[PDB]
RNA sequence: UGGGAUACUACCCUGGCUGUAUGACCAUUCUAACCCGCCACGCUUAGCGCGUGGGGAGACAGUGUCAGGUGGGCAGUUUGACUGGGGCGGUCGCCUCCUAAAGAGUAACGGAGGCGCCCAAAGGUUCCCUCAGAAUGGAUGGAAAUCAUUCGCAGAGUGUAAAGGCACAAGGGAGCUUGACUGCGAGACUGACAAGUCGAGCAGGGACGAAAGUCGGGCUUAGUGAUCCGGUGGUUCCGCAUGG
RNA sequence: GUCCUAAGGUAGCGAAAUUCCUUGUCGGGUAAGUUCCGACCCGCACGAAAGGCGCAACGAUCUGGGCACUGUCUCAACGAGAGACUCGGUGAAAUUAUAGUACCUGUGAAGAUGCAGGUUACCCGCGACAGGACGGAAAGACCCCGUGGAGCUUUACUGCAAC
RNA sequence: AUAGGCCCAGGCGACUGUUUAGCAAAAACACAGGUCUCUGCAAAACCGUAAGGUGACGUAUAGGGGCUGACGCCUGCCCGG
RNA sequence: GGUUCGUGGUAGGAGAGCGUUCUAAGGGCGGUGAAGUCAGACCGGAAGGACUGGUGGAGCGCUUAGAAGUGAGAAUGCC
RNA sequence: AUACUCGGGAGUCAGACUGCGAGUGAUAAGAUCCGUAGUCGAAAGGGAAACAGCCCAGACCACCAGUUAAGGUCCCCAAAUA
RNA sequence: GGGUAGCGGAGAAAUUCCAAUCGAACUUGGAGAUAGCUGGUUCUCUCCGAAAUAGCUUUAGGGCUAGCCUCGAGGUAAAGA
RNA sequence: ACAAGUAGUUAGAGCCCGUUAAUGGGUGAUAGCGUGCCUUUUGUAGAAUGAACCGGCGAGUUACGAUUUGUUGCAAGGUUAAGCGGAAAAAGCGGAGCCGUAGCGAAAGCGAGUCUGAAUAGGGCGCAUAAGUAACAGGUCGUAGACCCGAAACCAGGUGAUC
RNA sequence: GGAUCCUGAGUACGGCGGAACACGUGAAAUUCCGUCGGAAUCCGGGAGGACCAUCUCCCAAGGCUAAAUACUCCCUAGUGA
RNA sequence: ACAUAGCGUGAGGAAGGCAGACCCAGGGAACUGAAACAUCUAAGUACCUGGAGGAAGAGAAAGAAAAAUCGAUUUCCUGAGU
């Protein structure tokens, strides 16, 4: 309240609206699958399983930042143009489950 | 019982990556006339919350 | 029946003489050209003279009743 | 006889108007719903009620739903602030000046004025220019019109108040034009916020110019009003199982 | 003449329960009359059923004058009772920051028992009087304020009954 | 001891009545009378959601409502709103 | 532990504390007299705390922590 | 010897007088309205008899010590009948 | 002895009366209504210490942001005086 | 019992005492200085407010959220809720969920970037300059009567015409 | 097995007026009330938030149903920083 | 006229109370909040009335969905102040 001068909210107008069919991904990055073991497949169950993502909101999807030692053969619903060109210059083959 | 968020301030703030409030500008609506294409360009864009501002409503949208 | 004024406009110098300033720093608010635009600086569309390029201000006589200000790197 | 012709002609058609498919629309009559604060009889020792029979009324009235109108009869409320008490009067936003104490800012129901537009050029650019007034001479022609010479820093002009500017003109002509552009924008001013102001420069694609260059309206500073809600145009956005 | 209007106030009445100016003016009444009565009409702003103008009778009605009468007064005196006062019995209340609680002139939130400078003043009571304690009583009813109430009005807004 | 003071003149209200229990008794209200108007009877009007009532066990010489207020003399013009 | 500069204060911010009732644990007092109450010339920088004596006649401190119906001179306060 | 930035918590939005510079007013007001400085507010002490706002000056506590400020030194009344 | 009851009665009308209450009775409840107003708000010491302004406001004795106070933390061509 | 008093305080004889033994106690001739307390105010000794006195009682609380500081545990993680089990225990079990670990965009989406844009431009918000989370405690805020007392009023159901 | 027959009618639904749905008529599905209109009826019908088509899931207009939940005038036994 | 109404007799049953609670239904405020106020809020709350029962209500899909499936209702945690 501002004692009656028009409060700041509604000075300025309402934007956008929100998606019924919004998707989220658990956002996982390189870094993190060094964690693993080399030449080991890594799946969604097994990125829940060793606690890396514990809610897989609409799927799992892997990020560039930071970057990646091991050969891997990494299995995600989505990667980044970069995840994928990164995880294939170590060594590793992307599957899109 | 829980804090209520403000539904009028929810529909027109968002909250950034630091913490701070994203706005947009007001004089958007009709009179465009009035306003010259330099005023059009700038008050297109988004803005901040003001310091003053925010410490009166940060409250209102915590959540 | 009198009773009105228009808002103060905060005319003068904004910069003093001596003063580095960036580019686009405003020098002088002014109606027309009490001061003008000397090197380095630009007589904007409502008479603002602003500095072209960052520097030092420097207001100087042009000659006898005219006053310039310029922006010296 | 005329731009249109006469008859036959067929698509038709205009005023009058008959048959034939509808239709509501009136208008009158009818009785059997409904009604009777009418009579007689019964329940019944009852001026209630109900029943039976007459009479009256009748597709109305009454009653339900829906609709328009009238509607302080009754209801809930609103009916501003400033203010040398309040009321009455005046004022309320914006621009310019003085007050304002040689930065900026600065009050009073202090002193003065303007605005709620205008301009297709009164904008852009290129080129060229110089105003007021007076004196003297001269047809209509007068104190004053249009010529001519001289003197004239501006005593003019600048769409419009005032202030600040402007004669390398920002004033006045002419040619070509639409930069009164799209995306922006280092950085600054102003500022409680909301807003407001200036901006080099970059990209796109242009106008004028031989080029240099200038141009994102107008000498500058008023000419405006948020949000919400609606309308219109566009749209590589969403579309509640899926396609829409 | 002339402008305007739907039409421009008739009779009666009029300085009035109505007249601002105003104690209008004149007359009457009084030694002296802002009131009263009678006239006059320039009716600020009477007027015909929110009736006009009269009017016998009536009125704890209002107004002016007179007679009677009188302590109403000149201007106060005396007497009676009740209370007051003294004694015996009984015995409240409002109010109250603590108080050993003068005056003057000043000062000060601009009106002081309480501050300053002076001036007065032995201690304690009783009968009396009210100048002050901005005395008591009552969170001023006037006045303003409150985006307080409430009652009332209407061609305020939105409604509702009823028709 | 107990038992009207009176007169002259004016305003208002005709009159007897009524009223602010507890600051106003009056010139206010009422009133008889006047006038307008509504009402054909399941009357109009009024109370009630209705039934049922009042009106009225009345019926236009009656009933409801508005205004005026005994009586006397009267009651003008305007229907644009 | 010294040195230097400080230490008026309303609204108000910050800090450290006193005391009250209750709980826990530890350790105590108390019919050879508890709490309360009365008095006093005692102690601490303050809030406050002891001691001695009278009254009283059965409960109460202290330490550390915890929790609050935790402190009154004003409300034309209520009794 | 402070500035600035970011956080937590405020209170304040009746100001007053004095001096100076202005308006309003009558070149009145302990008037009103700004600007500027000070004091009061929130400041005890000394002076101005008394006297928020003037002059001098800032109270941590104790002292029967001292020196000064405004203002004073005949008596009330400390100090010069200098 | 009875009748009329509060969004109501009753009123020869005064806002008049309806249990010493009436421009809308009393009582209980909603109910701790609301009160930008007034009053009040209880132990101690230490350190610091304002404001009475601007802007906007059905705003003017209220509020909000800013200014001025306080506590903590940060950072350096030290930017303050 | 010659005195002019917010009643004390500082100085101080005299008289009277004798202690928690202290540069002690009671009283106070006389002298200096000295306008209660609170509230509210620009300013109150105030001739502004409140209190007769004494005593008792009498006002920022709790719950659930938000935020910030402190503390502790674990840490790119942190934590369980309801519930089961049980003693109105303690553990254990319970990972559903929540916060964090990635942002940008109205959105499709893309992702250390993204949005805008024709742009490989510039600019916004982010990243590069990783710490959070659970619990408790302090501060403040929100919803609740929300520090306490106080209207006039409004609405609902009843009770009243013994006045 | 599927010749035939049955499977809740003034119902569902719709218009108009309201209400309940977190959802204030809205683009308003779903549920109920008043009023008026008014189906299909296994080759059938409903829903998936206007609506149509596809798909999916269901079979209304009849009824009954313990427990897990709410509360305590009571009784018994206990508990309380 | 048959008969119906009516009238009589005999069986069954009801009636009233309350736990100032909880439950379901019919009817349903205002103060208050919105810094005014009318939509909205308060709130389907208070209150009145009826029906109850030890509980009531709900309940065996013309359901939820659309991870490809679940399998009556109710209550708690969560979703989410979304
Ligand atoms: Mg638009
Ligand atoms: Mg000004
Ligand atoms: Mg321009
Ligand atoms: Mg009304
Ligand atoms: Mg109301
Ligand atoms: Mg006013
Ligand atoms: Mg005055
Ligand atoms: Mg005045
Ligand atoms: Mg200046
Ligand atoms: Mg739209
Ligand atoms: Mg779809
Ligand atoms: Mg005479
Ligand atoms: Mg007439
Ligand atoms: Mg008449
Ligand atoms: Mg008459
Ligand atoms: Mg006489
Ligand atoms: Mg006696
Ligand atoms: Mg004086
Ligand atoms: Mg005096
Ligand atoms: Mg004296
Ligand atoms: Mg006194
Ligand atoms: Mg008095
Ligand atoms: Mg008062
Ligand atoms: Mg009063
Ligand atoms: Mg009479
Ligand atoms: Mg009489
Ligand atoms: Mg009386
Ligand atoms: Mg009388
Ligand atoms: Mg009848
Ligand atoms: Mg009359
Ligand atoms: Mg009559
Ligand atoms: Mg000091
Ligand atoms: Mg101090
Ligand atoms: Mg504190
Ligand atoms: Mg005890
Ligand atoms: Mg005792
Ligand atoms: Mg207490
Ligand atoms: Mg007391
Ligand atoms: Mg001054
Ligand atoms: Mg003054
Ligand atoms: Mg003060
Ligand atoms: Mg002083
Ligand atoms: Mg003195
Ligand atoms: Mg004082
Ligand atoms: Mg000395
Ligand atoms: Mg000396
Ligand atoms: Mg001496
Ligand atoms: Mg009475
Ligand atoms: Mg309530
Ligand atoms: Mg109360
Ligand atoms: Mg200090
Ligand atoms: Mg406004
Ligand atoms: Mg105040
Ligand atoms: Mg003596
Ligand atoms: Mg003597
Ligand atoms: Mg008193
Ligand atoms: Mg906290
Ligand atoms: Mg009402
Ligand atoms: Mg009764
Ligand atoms: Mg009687
Ligand atoms: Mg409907
Ligand atoms: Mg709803
Ligand atoms: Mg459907
Ligand atoms: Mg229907
Ligand atoms: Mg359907
Ligand atoms: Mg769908
Ligand atoms: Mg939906
Ligand atoms: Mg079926
Ligand atoms: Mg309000």
């Amino acid at each position: 309240f501002e004692g009656g001068q028009l409060p700041l909210f509604r000075r300025i107008p309402k934007r956008g609206f929100t998606n019924i069919n919004r998707k989220e991904f658990a956002i996982v990055n390189l870094d993190v699958l060094n964690r693993f073991e080399d030449g080991t497949e890594v799946t969604p169950e097994l990125l829940v399983e060793t606690g890396i993502i514990r809610n897989e909101k609409s799927g799992i999807k892997i990020l560039s930042n930071g970057n990646i030692e091991k050969k891997l053969t990494v299995k995600a619903n989505k990667f980044s143009a970069a995840a994928k060109e990164a995880i294939e210059a170590a060594g590793g083959k992307t599957e899109v489950i | 019982p829980k804090m209520k968020t403000h539904r009028g301030s929810a529909k027109r703030f968002k909250r950034t990556g630091s913490g701070k409030l994203k706005r947009r500008h007001g004089f958007t609506s009709h009179m465009f006339a009035n306003k010259s294409q330099k005023q059009k360009r700038k008050l297109r864009k988004s803005a901040m919350v003001s310091a003053g501002d925010f410490k009166r409503i940060r409250q209102m949208v915590a959540k | 029946s009198n009773g009105r004024d228009s808002e103060s406009k905060r005319l003068g110098a904004k910069r003093a003489d001596g003063q580095f300033v960036t580019g686009g720093s405003i020098l002088y608010r002014q109606r027309g050209t009490k001061i003008y635009p000397g090197t380095n600086v630009g007589r904007g569309g409502d008479d603002t003279l602003f500095a072209k390029t960052d520097g030092v201000v420097r207001f100087e006589r042009m000659g006898r009743d005219k006053k310039k200000v310029s922006v010296y790197p």
